[PDB]
RNA sequence: CGAGAUGGU
RNA sequence: AGGAGUGGAGCCUGCGGCUUAAUUUGACCAACACGGGAAACCUCACCCGGCCCGGACACGGACAGGAUUGACAGAUUGAUAGCUCUUUCUCGAUUCUGUGGGUGGUGGUGCAUGGCCGUUCUUAGUUGGUGGAGCGAUUUGUCUGGUUAAUUCCGAUAACGAACGAGACUCUGGCAUGCUAACUAGUUACGCGACCCCCGAGCGGUCGGCGUCCCCCAACUUCUUAGAGGGACAAGUGGCGUUCAGCCACCCGAGAUUGAGCAAUAACAGGUCUGUGAUGCCCUUAGAUGUCGGGGCUGCACGCGCGCUACACUGACUGGCUCAGCGUGUGCCUACCCUACGCCGGCAGGCGCGGGUAACCCGUUGAACCCCAUUCGUGAUGGGGAUCGGGGAUUGCAAUUAUUCCCCAUGAACGAGGAAUUCCCAGUAAGUGCGGGUCAUAAGCUUGCGUUGAUUAAGUCCCUGCCCUUUGUACACACCGCCCG
């Protein structure tokens, strides 16, 4: 960068980078139980911290997938060689994370389990984990050619204000 | 012809050395970036990697106008043969992480 | 697009009598006819252009959709028995009826 | 005028090779935005219309106009009677 | 920074709008010291998502 | 293979398209975003924009 | 979004003619060689590659945009 | 205590 | 009760109808300056023509005196498409060819779906558990009365104890000579220094007047920025209230209703497959429903919707004087930004040479109406500026069916608008100009900002509607219902 870019463009471009990285990781690590990414900078080096429920699947047999993911993140975003490091981290209290519960319900439905048996299965596990309340919704062609929806609810739930 | 054999070897040698490939979905840009300088277009990279996927020798992913490809064990076996390399080589990734 | 009746009842799917209205001619067992009178009960009196008058009936698919009227031009299916009676298959617009007569398909009897 | 000189070559070929005291054959073209130069007078051109070529005999009074100004892209309108929906009172009830 | 957009994806309905914004905050501090010790103090507590930049002469 | 296989695309709606989904209509050029208006309402929280008023 | 009305000057592609491989060399005596058609005066194409003979031209098929002599 | 019928999608 | 209007005129722009090779298409309070929809090409889907494979992979065939690739010249063609025809060089296992199978699609279905958005509906509404009442659908809780913007409170009580919406909450406006502290912000003052005036007690001065004239290694934070805290509670006084809950006036005070965001349960055959690598089924797939050249989306007897300019003297024209606030700025593929100063030209514009990645440069952002002086004289007039002739610049690959801009000339209807009908309660309506979006070129639209600043109300249920209760019914497709001769 022969002359530096203005602060308005700099702060918008840094947000556009985090959005595309989160989309790539979302669809690579879906069955592997992904739930978020965090990124931090230090002189000559960028560290990316990645949260999942089954961290050994993020690593692979001897760390193969961490080496493959380090290579493609560097290759696509234009970092220089060796300035990027990826660290996998285990999710605390996985019953209180909405993304891990939406993905595990998706794979439970995709395996052919019945809709109400699946939905009360996650509704129990969220409330046993110590939430104050929850709301699960499924919609589409549930049983027949005309569309429907189901609400499952327990405990407290606010809708308005900050 | 799909491409000159000079181009086809230069894609496979870069894939075998690095262990991964990345390209954008645009057939019109005249050169692929990085070590595919010295004249091959990214149209040849897309068409080469598609032919390698339908044999089972690479995995594929896609997000926001970019392809991502990863080499796999049957593809390592096929490329080491095609490039005539010694049977002991594995140049891309080997050392166990901590 | 434009309504041409007026009511609450937006509850249907729109008629779209448009675009690829590909022109239809006779097969075996069919005739072109002009409506002479309309009766009650979903039935009508029609004359075909070779001169045999018939009592005629609206098929269940055309009910409360393709509104027929006096002097209108229609396609009719004949019965192999009970030759006095027949059923309506199509209505032609005044734009299609002139194309039938331009292809020489109708005798010079039909009004447009 | 990169490769727009090709029309002027075909026009001067047709002016050269015509029988003495008789009109050239047509040269037919898509180039509607060509300016009439004084080289082009007394010449036959077919100018494309979106589906057909219309022939023009280039009179010297045409100088400085475009070739596309003499070959028109549409038919002049003449009306048939108004249809259903043309006015608020025109409504149909079965 | 401000962006104002129609809410609808398709152009139907009564004509409502969304009003998005982002705010940016900036500060300056000046020191009287050797070039060797700004490198020490400009390295602690900087852990949150804050930009820090330093220039060797401006005063 | 042809030598004339493209036309100039250095300005107008032929030059530019969305960075997420390749669409050409209703895109935002402000502050260097280059997203489609429907893609912006989808990613605004991750980019860091909020609404207050 | 319609049925298609067909053109009537129909070809798929042309057919490329088939001929035996080599007639640009002659043996005239035991150990005597002649070259029947000439190389073009050139940097890369200066040996083992030949100009066509047409009825009024000599042409290099390798340097195909150029290397034409008018006799 | 003016006059106020009717109903393809 | 009133204000500014709209409906009447000219023009702009969206829709129907007509016309056409095509004038692509969705939508009929809750469609019509709406699809961020300002189409020269592209966008592009429509219409007339022509190249191309970007048909993976599997099986079989053909094939190193060779599978196949590319092309000069002449004819041909809109064309410098080796597209095709004649000719005869070239490349090297990458293709070709038959069968199976894929792949792409702004193709079809929004009445097969997801996601998002609109609307019922801006109002105060909605629901379990245990207990009571009925054979049952159901019901009470969730109320006779008072009170409130409010299913908000008081209280009553076969119910008790809870959940969501309301409110709280978040951003914003108005106050702090108190705090923190500034060469990318200022003031005051002087060591002083410099130009101009004598108008001034008095000289041409220490001392006076004027300054975006210039240093400070002077002092400071009132004016600017922006962090932390403070402040308002129906808290005080007088009336009225089943003396409770509350309501009205007034003192003191910057201030005794500032304006937005977010928002429940249950619905609609509402809109969107043309936002998407969201997607089922159907269609098409080498003479393609997957790229270039030209045309159309602008066509004009006619009906309708949102708007701009006006009918003049409370004005128009020509000079002079003097005041804003919100923002944007060198494009990361993609190749363009905002401009001071000097010179040439009536003007639009041109050349040179500097600053700005921005509290630093354009910039003290010399804005319009308004303000002061002049000319016209009740005349379709020096009001109004449609329509149309001739010439000159700028963008662009290309300006004709006129891109936008400049100049001289021409000089329409229109004299406050029939039956109807929209929006609005205070820094508001209306007047007036300036930024942002879209943008190579360009607002009569839309989304924000400042400036000048009223008349009329402090109410009612009459008209059109909404909430709650009692009541009647032959309705439940729910009055746009059902039904008789």
């Amino acid at each position: 960068m022969a002359v530096q870019i203005s602060k308005k463009r700099k702060f918008v471009a840094d947000g556009i980078f985090k959005a595309e990285l989160n989309e790539f990781l979302t669809r690579e690590l879906a069955e592997d139980g992904y739930s978020g990414v965090e990124v931090r900078v230090t002189p000559t080096r960028t560290e990316i911290i990645i949260l999942a429920t089954r961290t050994q699947n993020v690593l692979g047999e001897k760390g193969r997938r961490i080496r493959e993911l380090t290579a493609v993140v560097q290759k696509r975003f234009g970092f220089p060689e060796g300035s990027v490091e990826l660290y996998a981290e285990k999710v605390a209290t996985r019953g209180l994370c909405a993304i891990a519960q939406a993905e595990s319900l998706r794979y439970k439905l995709l395996g052919g389990l019945a809709v109400r048996r699946a939905c009360y299965g996650v509704l129990r596990f969220i409330m046993e984990s110590g939430a104050k309340g929850c709301e699960v919704v499924v919609s589409g062609k549930l049983r027949g050619q005309r569309a429907k929806s189901m609400k499952f609810v327990d405990g407290l739930m606010i809708h308005s204000g900050d | 012809m799909l491409m000159p054999k000079k181009n086809r070897i230069a894609i496979y040698e870069l894939l075998f050395k690095e262990g991964v490939m990345v390209a954008k979905k645009d057939v019109h840009m005249p050169k692929h970036p990085e070590l595919a300088d010295k004249n091959v277009p990214n149209l040849h990279v897309m068409k080469a990697m598609q032919s390698l996927k339908s044999r089972g020798y690479v995995k594929e992913q896609f997000a926001w106008r970019h392809f991502y490809w990863y080499l796999t064990n049957e593809g390592i076996q096929y490329l080491r043969d095609y490039l005539h390399l010694p049977p002991e080589i594995v140049p891309a990734t080997l050392r166990r992480s901590r | 697009n434009k309504g041409k009746g007026g009511k609450n009842r937006r509850r249907g799917k729109n008629e779209n009598e448009s675009e690829k209205r590909e022109l239809v001619f006779k097969e075996d067992g069919q005739e072109y006819a002009q409506v002479i009178k309309m009766l009650g009960n979903g039935r009508l009196e029609a004359m075909c252009f070779d001169g045999v008058k018939r009592l005629c009936h609206i098929r269940g698919k055309l009910r409360k959709k393709v509104w027929i009227n006096t002097s209108d031009i229609i396609l009719v299916g004949l019965r192999d028995y009970q030759d006095n009676k027949a059923d309506v298959i199509l209505k032609y617009n005044a734009d299609e009826a002139r194309s039938l007569k331009a292809y020489g398909e109708l005798p010079e009897h039909a009004k447009i | 005028r990169r490769k727009q000189h090709s029309l002027l070559k075909r026009l001067r070929k047709a002016k050269k090779e015509a029988p003495p005291m008789e009109k050239p054959e047509v040269v037919k073209t898509h180039l509607r935005d060509m300016i009439i130069l004084p080289e082009m007078v007394g010449s036959m051109v077919g100018v494309y219309n979106g589906k057909t070529f219309n022939q023009v005999e280039i009179k010297p009074e045409m100088i400085g106009h475009y070739l596309g100004e003499f070959s028109i892209t549409y038919k002049p309108v003449k009306h048939g009677r108004p249809g259903i929906g043309a006015t608020h009172s025109s409504r149909f009830i079965p | 920074l401000r962006i104002t957009t129609r809410k609808t994806p398709c152009g139907e309905g009564s004509k409502t709008w969304d009003r998005f914004q982002m705010r940016i905050h900036k500060r300056l501090i000046d020191l009287h010291s050797p070039s060797e010790i700004v490198k020490q103090i400009t390295s602690i507590s900087i852990e949150p998502g804050v930009e820090v930049e330093v220039t060797i002469a401006d005063a | 293979q042809q030598l004339y296989w493209s036309h100039p695309r250095k300005f107008g709606q032929g030059s530019r398209s969305c960075r997420v989904c390749s669409n050409r209509h209703g895109l935002i050029r402000k502050y260097g975003l280059n997203m489609c208006r429907q893609c912006f309402r989808q990613y605004a929280k991750d980019i860091g924009f909020i609404k207050l008023d | 979004k319609k049925s298609y009305t067909t053109p009537k000057k129909n070809k798929h592609k042309r057919k490329k003619v088939k001929l035996a491989v080599l007639k640009y060399y002659k043996v005239d005596e035991n150990g005597k060689i002649s070259r029947l058609r000439r190389e073009c005066p050139s940097d890369e194409c200066g040996a083992g590659v030949f100009m066509a003979s047409h009825f009024d031209r000599h042409y290099c098929g390798k340097c195909c945009l150029t290397y034409c002599f008018n006799k």
